[PDB]
C-alpha cells in the first residue's frame, strides 16, 4: 500500500542537507542479490550502461526508476554490500572487434579467457546495435560449404542467411555447425578474400568440459586462426548468458562492413531465452507466457536480422547466422521453438528416429527448408543433383509398401532400390567435411542409375575408391568443377564416361 | 514558442515515464521527440498517465543511451506521415520518414495516424468479385472487391509467397495505387520485394510509381511494430477519401500487429490475459480493421496475412480476426507437404461471395460439387487404411480417383516461385477455371492420369500434359 | 471361404474391444492434460498480475 | 456424436503414414496401365 | 414501438440518420428477470421455417435457444431465416401472433452490420424489427453492456401483450468485453482469464426472456444467443455455461455443412427442452413417426459403403 | 435439520444439482483476494464441501438424507468437482439413457447404481 | 488410526466395529473431519506420529495408519494457497513433497541401544483412475519402502482385496517375515504376475 525508495534509511537524509557527494556520476547500493543489484542514486547514469563497483565486479544499469537504478551484475554478487559505491563509466555496454580478436577464447566482454595476454582490438563497438535497412542489402547468392552431402545438396545456405538448427538433444545439433567451419580452411588458407569465410561459434548455455573440448579439436585441425571462440558457461551470472548474442554479433560485423564474409554460430537459440527471462524477473517486472518476459520474440529477432548479406555500395560482406534451437521430444510447437522458426530463413530438423539408427547426420529432408532456393548453391552442384529434391519425397512413399506385401511394380523397382543407396553416400562422419569437387561426382553417379548395381553395404567404400581414382587418373575434371564451378557440354559428357568404366573395378 | 517540455523520470525497456508540469501534459497518442547524440530523433507515443504530472510514453525507437532528466518536448498533435503522391515509390518508417536514401518526401500535407473509423451510415455495401488467377481462389472462397482479404497459415506453409504472387497479377494492372506496410516482417523479405517491384514497372525511380513502402520489420522494438499498421493505412486511407481510388493494401503479416501490444501490455501495468495476451486484444484489433474498409468516396481491397501461431486457428490472435474479413484463405501443413502448391485447403476457406446470386448458377453448382467429393473423400480414407480398397463399390472407386485429380489441378505453378519449382508461371481466368472443373466432374477426363493435372493450367495444359508423358 | 470369414469376425471382434480399451486409457490421460492445461494458464495470469 | 472427419490422415502417426501409401501405391500401379493405352490408341 | 425500423446504437442514439426516436420510457439495463410466480408453460409454437427445426428441436415462445457451432457453419443463418419467415403474421392484425426480432450485433465488424440490415429491408422484414449496432470499435463498456441494453428494449413488447425474440449475436464477443473491464480495474480473474462473476453475467440477461402468465399480460420473449466455439468442442469455459442456463442449443458441424446438409443441424446433439408442448398439432403426428426413423438410421449408417 | 432435531423425522434434502453448490463458493472466493486452485477451483474445496455435508447426518433423534444430483464436468469424474463430492456419497441413484423407450418405469440401472450400505 | 479428511459418519462408524471385536483397548484414534479448519487437518499426521513415538523410544511397537495421504495433501494447500505463496505442479506449494517426507521418515526401527522399538506407518492414497504418476502418487511412492498397489478393475469383479502382485512390492519384507510362511509359498509372487499376463491374451 506504500511506495519504495524513500523509505526509513532514505527518509531521513531529505529532511537535513542530502549534498555534499555527487549523486549522479557514482550512487550507493541500497540492495543487492541474486545477480541484481538496486543502487540508490546515479541521475546521470544513461540506460544499458556500464557500470562500475567498489569491489571490482561490472554492472549493467537495464531499470531506472525515480529513487533508485536497478543494474545487473556481470558476475559474483558475493563481495557486493550494502552501502557500496557504484561508479558509471560514461559509456554503454560495448565489446571488443576487429581482425585482432581470431584466435583467443574471449568472454561476454571482451575479455581473455585462454590466458594469451591482452587482446589485439582495433575499434569499439556496442553489443546492442541496429539491423541493415532494406536499402544497403543485397540477394543470397554466395555459397555456403558446409562440407555435408545431405546439407549442400537439400537446404542449401548462403552466405547472409538465417538458417535454424533445430532438434533434440545427442541428435546432430553443435555437430552441424562445427562441420561447417572446419570446411572453410581450403579457401580461407590461400589468397582470396573474398572466398573465405571468418567463424564465430557463441558458446551460450554449455558446461566448461564442453568448450574446452571443441576448442581443442579446431586447433589440431588448423581451423582456430581464423575463429572467434564466445566463452559463456552457465556457471557465470545471468547478464553474462543473456549478453553473449549481442556482444558476438558485433565481433563479427566488422568483417562484413569491410569486405570480408562472417558466419555467426549461436549456440544455443534455448538457453539465450532462459538467461534472459532470469534477470528480468529479479528486477520486478511482470512476466508473459510460460514465466518468460514481454518481449521475448523482438530479443531474438533483432540480434538474427543483423547478419544479412550487404550490397556492393557497402563493401560486399555478409554474416551467416547458425541458431541451434534445443527441443524436448521433438516438440517443435513450442513457445521459443516456434518464435526462432518463423524468423529465420529456413531451419534444419534434427530427429532422434533417425540419429540412433546410423544415418548421420539425421536431417529430414520432408521438414528442413531452404528460403534462398537454389540460388545460394554452385552451380556445379545443381546441375548434377537437380533432382535431389523430388528424389526424396518420391522414395518415401515407396519404401512404406514394402511392409504391406506387396511385390510387384516393376516400374517402381528402379526408384525404391535408388533410394536407398542415395540417403547412404550422403550420410558423412563426424571431422570429414567434402568439396564441391568431390560431392558433385558422388550425386551423379546416385541420380542417374549408376549406383543401383552395386550393393547396400558396400555404399561406403564407393565413395573412397571413386575420389581416389578421379585424382590421379582423370585430374583435369576435378580441377574444373571447382574453378569454373559448373559443367558444360564438354564437362557432362566426360564425367558421365569415367564414371561408367569405374564400376567395373 | 510554449513547448511542452518534459523530464524523464522512468524508464524500463520500451515504456519510458516522461513528467511534465501541472496542466502542460500532453494527451494519449501524442509523439514526444527527444533530442539524442546522433542527426535523429526518438519518437515516443503517450500511452497513458500514471498521474502527478506525469504520463507513461512508449518509445518506437532504441531507449539505450536516455538518463533521468533528459528534455522531453511535445509536438502538440500525433504522429504525423507522409500522404499524397510523394509517399508512392518511396521507403516510410514507422515515423513518417525515408529510409530509402532519396532525399525527403515533398509532401503538401501530413495527416495523423491516429484517426477514428467510419461510422455505420458511411459504409457501403458490395458484392462484385475480384479474380486473382489462381484455380483454388476463383472456384472455392472468391475475393471481394473492397473487402478485406486474409491469408491465414503456419510458419513455412505459403504466408509470403501468397502475396507476392497476388500482387505481382493484380496490383500491377489496377487503376488505383497499391500499399504495401510490411509489419514484422524479416530484414531479407524488405530488401527482396523493393527489387521486384522495379523490375515489372510498379516502383518507378525516375518516372510514375503506384505502391506505397512502408518499412518496419521485427528489428525494431516493440513501438515500432504496433505502430507500424496505423502509419501504413494512413496513405492509403487519403487516396480513397481526398482523391477516390481504389486502394489495395497489403499487410504482412497481420498478426504482428496483435502480438506487438502484448509485448509491451506487461510494463504499462496490465493483467495478461489467455495465452499471454492483453485484455484489449479485441478492442485493439477492431479498431484498425473498421477503417480500412468501402465508403462512399471509395474502396479499399485489403489483402493481409495472418500467421496462425504453430498451426492453430483457436488461438487469440487468429480467431478475432476471422469475423472482420469476407474472403478467408486458410492454408494447412499437410496438403504443403504432398506437392500442393500452393497448400489451399479447399474445405476451410469461406467467402461472402460464394452464392449463386453473385457468381451465378453455373458457378454455384460447381462449388458445390467439388466440395462434396473433397469432403467424402476424407470418410473413405480412414476404411482403406484397416480394411482396404475390397470394401469399396463401383461408386467409391470412381470417387477415390477423381478426388486425387481434382486436387493436384488446383495447384498452378506461381510466378514468384519459378526459383523454387523450376517450370514457368501460369495464369488461369475466372471463364477458364470453372470449365475445367466441371468437365471432370461429369466424366471427360476419366481416363487421363492423376500427373496431367498436377502444375498445370486449364482445360488446355492439361491436354498437353497427357500426350507429352505417353511417349 | 467359410473359414476365412469366421476367422475375420475374431479378428474384427478382438480389434474393436482392443480399440475400446485404448480409448479408455486415452480419455484419463485426455482429462488430467485438459485439468493441468487450465491450472498452468489460471497460474501465469495470475503471477504476472501480482507483480 | 464427435467429429471424426478424416482424423486419420489427420493425426501423422502409424495410421497417417499407412494410409498416405496405400493411395500412392494404388495411383501408381495405375498410371502405368492408362499411359500404355493411350500411347496404343494413338497410332 | 417507436424504435421499430431505425438502428440504434448501445446507448439509445439512432446511427441510422431517420431523425429522433420517439421513445415511450426509459428503462434500466440491469434489470431483474421474473419470477416463478410470474411465468407459465411454454405453449405457443415459434415458426421458424426451416423443416429441420420445426420437427425436431421445435423451439417455443419463452424459452432459450441456444444457437452453438464453429466459424462458418450455420451460426447466423438460422438467426436471419426465423426473423424473415414471421412476415405472413406480423403484416395482418393478429398481435398475439407477430414477433417482433430484435438482433444484436455485438463483436462484428462495420461491413458486416450493413450487409445485415440490407438484406432484411428488401425482404419487407425491417419494418419490425431492432437492431443493435455494437461494433468491436468502440470501447469495452459499449460491447459489454449491449446484452443488457438490447433485453430492456425487447421487454417493453413482451409487458404489453405481445411478443419478442432477442438475438444475441454473438455470446462469445460479449464475454471477451466484460473480462477486459474487469481486468484494468485492478480485480482478480478466473478461469481462462475471466471474472468471478462469468457464469452470473450470461444467466442474468438470458433469465428474463420469459413466457409471462394470464395476469401480467400474456407476452413472451425469446433469446437466440449464438455460441461461437472454437474447434468444435462443445464442452469449453464459455460454450458450457451458456449451454447448462438455456433451455436447448442446436450445434452445427463444419463437416455436414460440406456435404450437402443445408444447414448442418445435427439431429443427434441438438435437442430442446420443451418437446412437443410448444408446437402445432398439425406437425407434431407427422414429427412423432419421423423421430424414430431418424435415430435408427444414424447408428446403421456406417453400412452404407458395403 | 430442523425437522430431525426438534420433531424427530428422517428428513428428504434434494440439491438440484449438486455441481451449482461448488461452482458457487468458487466466484464468491475468487472476487474476494484469493488465489485458485487446480482447473480454476477455489483453495478452500474440501472445506466448504464439507462444512454442508457433515450436518446432513443421523443424530439421536432423527436423520437427513441426501438426494442431490451430482454432474460430472465434460464427462470427467477425476475432476475437483466431481471427487469431491464423491467421497461422502453413500449411495448412487445413477439413470442411463439405456432404458426408458425399452420398457423400463423408471430407467433404473441395476449395474450402475452402486452403494456401500450393500453389505 | 489418524482418520483425516473422512467425513463425520464415517468416524463413528469405524470405531463401533473396532470395540465389540476387542480392539479399541490398544489403538489410538485421531479424528480429523473435513468440517473443521485447514489447520487442524494438516497437522493431523503430525500429532499422530507424535503419540505414537512414545512407544517405539521405550520398548514397544506401533503402527500408524495415514488415512488418507491424499486429504492431507489438500488440506495444506489451502491455508498456503491464502497466504500468497508460489503454485506449482497441480496447484501446490514447493514445500509439499517436504510435508510428507518428513512425517514418513520418523517411522523407522530403532536399534538395541535406544530401547528395540519400531514404527509401522501405512499411507493410503487415494488415486484419481489409477493415475499413478501423479504430484502427491510420486511423492509417497519415492519415501516409502514398498507399495500395496489396489486395482479398481478386479475389486468389481470379486476379487477382495485387488492386490496387484505386478505393481505392488516390498523391499524390507523378504526378511522380515517368518520363515513357515516363506517356505511354503515358493515363488509366490513370481507365479502370480506371469499367470495373469498369460490368461489375458488366451
Ligand atoms: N443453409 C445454407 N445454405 C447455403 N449457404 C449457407 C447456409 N447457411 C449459411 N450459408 C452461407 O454461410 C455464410 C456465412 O453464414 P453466417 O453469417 O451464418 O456465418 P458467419 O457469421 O459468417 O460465421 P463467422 O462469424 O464464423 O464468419 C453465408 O455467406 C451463407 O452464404
Ligand atoms: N557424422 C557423425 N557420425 C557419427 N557420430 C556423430 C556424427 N555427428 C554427430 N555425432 C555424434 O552426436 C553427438 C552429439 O553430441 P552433442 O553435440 O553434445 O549433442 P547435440 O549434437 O545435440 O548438441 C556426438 O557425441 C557425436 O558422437
Ligand atoms: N508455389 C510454391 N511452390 C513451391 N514452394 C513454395 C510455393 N510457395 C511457397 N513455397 C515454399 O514455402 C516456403 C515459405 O517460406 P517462408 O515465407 O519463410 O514461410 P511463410 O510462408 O510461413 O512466411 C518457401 O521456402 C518456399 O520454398
Ligand atoms: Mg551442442
Ligand atoms: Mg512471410
Ligand atoms: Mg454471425
Amino acid at each position: 500500500k506504500a511506495a519504495p525508495t524513500e523509505v526509513s534509511s532514505i527518509l531521513e537524509s531529505k529532511i537535513r542537507v542530502s549534498d555534499e557527494a555527487n549523486l549522479d556520476e557514482t550512487g550507493r547500493v541500497l540492495s543487492v542479490g541474486d545477480g541484481i543489484a538496486r543502487v540508490f542514486g546515479l541521475n546521470n547514469c544513461q540506460a544499458e550502461e556500464l557500470v562500475e563497483f567498489a569491489s571490482g565486479v561490472k554492472g549493467m544499469a537495464l531499470n531506472l526508476e525515480p529513487g533508485q537504478v536497478g543494474i545487473v551484475l556481470f558476475g559474483s554478487d558475493r563481495e557486493v554490500k550494502e552501502g557500496e559505491i557504484v561508479k558509471r563509466t560514461g559509456k554503454i555496454v560495448d565489446v571488443p572487434i576487429g581482425p585482432g580478436m581470431l584466435g583467443r577464447v574471449v568472454d561476454a566482454l571482451g575479455n581473455p579467457i585462454d590466458g594469451k595476454g591482452p587482446i589485439e582490438a582495433t575499434g569499439y563497438a556496442i553489443a546492442q546495435l541496429k539491423a541493415p535497412g532494406i536499402l544497403p542489402r543485397r540477394s543470397v547468392f554466395e555459397p555456403m560449404q558446409t562440407g555435408l552431402k545431405a546439407v549442400d545438396a537439400l537446404v542449401p545456405i548462403g552466405r547472409g542467411q538465417r538458417e535454424l538448427i533445430i532438434g533434440d538433444r545427442q541428435t546432430g545439433k553443435t555437430a552441424v555447425a562445427l562441420d561447417t567451419i572446419l570446411n572453410q580452411k581450403r579457401w580461407n588458407d590461400g589468397n582470396d578474400e573474398s572466398k573465405k569465410l571468418y567463424c564465430v561459434y557463441v558458446a551460450v548455455g554449455q558446461k566448461r568440459s564442453t568448450v574446452a573440448q571443441l576448442v581443442q579439436t579446431l586447433e589440431q585441425n588448423d581451423a582456430m586462426k581464423y575463429s572467434i571462440v564466445v566463452a559463456a558457461t552457465a556457471s557465470e551470472a545471468a547478464p553474462l548468458q543473456y549478453l553473449a548474442p549481442f556482444t558476438a554479433c558485433a565481433i563479427a560485423e566488422w568483417f562484413r562492413d569491410n569486405g570480408k564474409h562472417a558466419l555467426i554460430v549461436y549456440d544455443d537459440l534455448s538457453k539465450q531465452a532462459v538467461a534472459y527471462r532470469q534477470l528480468s524477473l529479479l528486477l520486478r517486472r511482470p512476466p508473459g507466457r510460460e514465466a518468460y518476459p514481454g518481449d521475448v520474440f523482438y530479443l531474438h529477432s533483432r540480434l538474427l536480422e543483423r547478419a544479412a548479406k550487404m550490397s556492393d555500395a557497402n563493401g560486399g560482406g555478409s554474416l551467416t547466422a547458425l541458431p541451434v534451437i534445443e527441443t524436448q521430444g521433438g516438440d517443435v510447437s513450442a513457445y521459443i521453438p516456434t518464435n526462432v522458426i518463423s524468423i529465420t530463413d529456413g531451419q534444419i530438423f534434427l530427429e532422434a528416429e533417425l540419429f540412433y539408427k546410423g544415418i548421420r547426420p539425421a536431417i529430414n529432408v520432408g521438414l528442413s527448408v531452404s528460403r534462398v532456393g537454389s540460388a545460394a548453391q554452385v552451380k556445379a552442384m545443381k546441375q548434377v543433383a537437380g533432382s535431389l529434391k523430388l528424389f526424396l519425397a518420391q522414395y518415401r512413399e515407396v519404401a512404406a509398401f514394402a511392409q504391406f506385401g506387396s511385390d510387384l511394380d516393376a516400374s517402381t523397382k528402379q526408384t525404391l532400390s535408388r533410394g536407398e543407396r542415395l540417403t547412404q553416400l550422403l550420410k558423412q562422419k563426424q571431422y570429414s567435411p567434402q568439396a564441391s569437387e568431390e560431392q558433385v561426382p558422388v550425386i551423379y553417379a546416385g541420380v542417374n542409375g549408376f549406383l543401383d548395381n552395386i550393393p547396400i553395404e558396400r555404399i561406403p567404400e564407393f565413395e573412397e575408391q571413386f575420389i581416389a581414382y578421379l585424382k590421379a587418373n582423370e585430374g583435369d575434371i576435378l580441377e574444373a568443377i571447382r574453378t569454373k564451378g559448373e559443367l558444360s557440354s564438354e564437362l557432362l559428357d566426360k564425367l558421365k564416361s569415367a564414371t561408367e568404366t569405374f564400376v567395373a573395378t | 514558442a510554449g513547448p511542452a517540455s518534459g523530464k524523464i523520470r522512468a524508464v524500463i525497456g520500451a515504456v519510458v515515464d516522461v513528467q511534465f508540469e501541472q496542466g502542460e501534459l500532453p494527451a494519449i497518442l501524442n509523439a514526444l521527440t527527444i533530442d539524442q547524440g546522433n542527426n535523429q530523433k526518438l519518437v515516443l507515443e503517450v500511452a497513458q498517465h500514471l498521474g502527478e504530472n506525469a504520463v507513461r510514453a512508449i518509445a518506437m525507437d532504441g531507449t539505450e543511451g536516455l538518463v533521468r532528466g533528459q528534455t522531453v518536448v511535445d509536438t502538440g498533435a500525433p504522429i504525423s506521415v507522409p500522404v499524397g503522391r510523394g509517399t508512392l515509390g518511396r521507403i516510410i518508417n514507422v515515423v513518417g520518414e525515408p529510409i530509402d536514401e532519396r532525399g525527403p518526401i515533398e509532401c503538401k500535407q501530413r495527416n495523423p495516424i491516429h484517426a477514428d473509423p467510419p461510422s455505420f451510415v458511411e459504409q457501403s455495401t458490395e458484392a462484385e468479385v475480384l479474380e486473382t488467377g489462381i484455380k483454388v481462389v476463383d472456384l472455392l472462397a472468391p475475393y471481394a472487391r473492397g473487402g478485406k482479404i486474409g491469408l491465414f497459415g503456419g510458419a513455412g506453409v505459403g504466408k509470403t509467397v501468397f502475396i507476392q504472387e497476388l500482387i505481382n497479377n493484380i496490383a500491377k494492372a489496377h487503376g488505383g495505387f497499391s500499399v504495401f506496410t510490411g509489419v514484422g516482417e524479416r530484414t531479407r523479405e524488405g530488401n527482396d520485394l523493393y527489387r521486384e517491384m522495379k523490375e515489372t514497372g510498379v516502383i518507378n525511380l525516375e518516372g510514375e510509381s503506384k505502391v506505397a513502402l512502408v518499412f518496419g520489420q521485427m528489428n525494431e522494438p516493440p513501438g515500432a511494430r504496433a505502430r507500424v499498421a496505423l502509419t501504413g493505412l494512413t496513405i492509403a486511407e487519403y487516396f480513397r477519401d481526398e482523391e477516390g481510388q481504389d486502394v489495395l493494401l497489403f499487410v504482412d503479416n497481420i498478426f504482428r500487429f496483435t502480438q506487438a501490444g502484448s509485448e509491451v501490455s506487461a510494463l504499462l501495468g496490465r493483467i495478461p490475459s489467455a495465452v499471454g495476451y492483453q485484455p484489449t486484444l479485441a478492442t485493439d484489433m477492431g479498431l484498425l480493421q473498421e477503417r480500412i474498409t468501402t465508403t462512399r468516396k471509395g474502396s479499399v481491397t485489403s489483402v493481409q496475412a495472418v500467421y496462425v501461431p504453430a498451426d492453430d486457428l483457436t488461438d487469440p490472435a487468429p480467431a478475432t480476426t476471422f469475423a472482420h474479413l469476407d474472403a478467408t484463405t486458410v492454408l494447412s501443413r499437410g496438403i504443403s507437404e504432398l506437392g500442393i502448391y500452393p497448400a489451399v485447403d479447399p474445405l476451410d476457406s469461406k467467402s461472402r461471395l460464394l452464392d449463386v446470386s453473385v457468381v451465378g448458377q453455373e458457378h454455384y453448382d460447381v462449388a458445390t460439387g467439388v466440395q462434396q467429393t473433397l469432403q467424402a473423400y476424407k470418410s473413405l480414407q480412414d476404411i482403406i487404411a484397416i480394411l482396404g480398397m475390397d470394401e469399396l463399390s463401383e461408386q467409391d472407386k470412381l470417387t477415390v480417383e477423381r478426388a486425387r485429380k481434382i486436387q493436384r489441378f488446383l495447384s498452378q505453378p506461381f510466378a514468384v516461385a519459378e526459383v523454387f519449382t523450376g517450370i514457368e508461371g501460369k495464369l488461369v481466368r475466372l471463364k477458364d477455371t470453372i470449365a475445367s472443373f466441371k468437365a471432370v466432374l461429369e466424366g471427360k477426363y476419366d481416363h487421363l492420369p492423376e500427373n496431367a493435372f498436377y502444375m498445370v493450367g486449364g482445360i488446355e495444359d492439361v491436354v498437353a500434359k497427357a500426350e507429352k508423358i505417353a511417349a | 471361404y467359410a473359414s476365412e470369414i469366421s476367422a475375420r469376425r475374431n479378428a474384427m471382434d478382438n480389434a474393436s474391444k482392443n480399440a475400446g480399451e485404448m480409448i479408455n486409457k486415452y480419455s484419463i490421460l485426455y482429462n488430467r492434460t485438459r485439468q493441468a492445461v487450465i491450472t498452468n494458464e489460471l497460474v501465469d495470469i495470475i503471477t504476472g498480475a501480482s507483480s | 456424436v464427435r467429429s471424426s472427419a478424416g482424423a486419420v490422415r489427420d493425426a501423422g502417426g502409424a495410421f497417417g503414414k499407412r494410409e498416405q501409401a496405400e493411395e500412392e501405391r494404388y495411383f501408381r500401379a495405375r498410371a502405368k496401365e492408362q499411359l500404355a493405352a493411350l500411347k496404343k490408341h494413338h497410332e
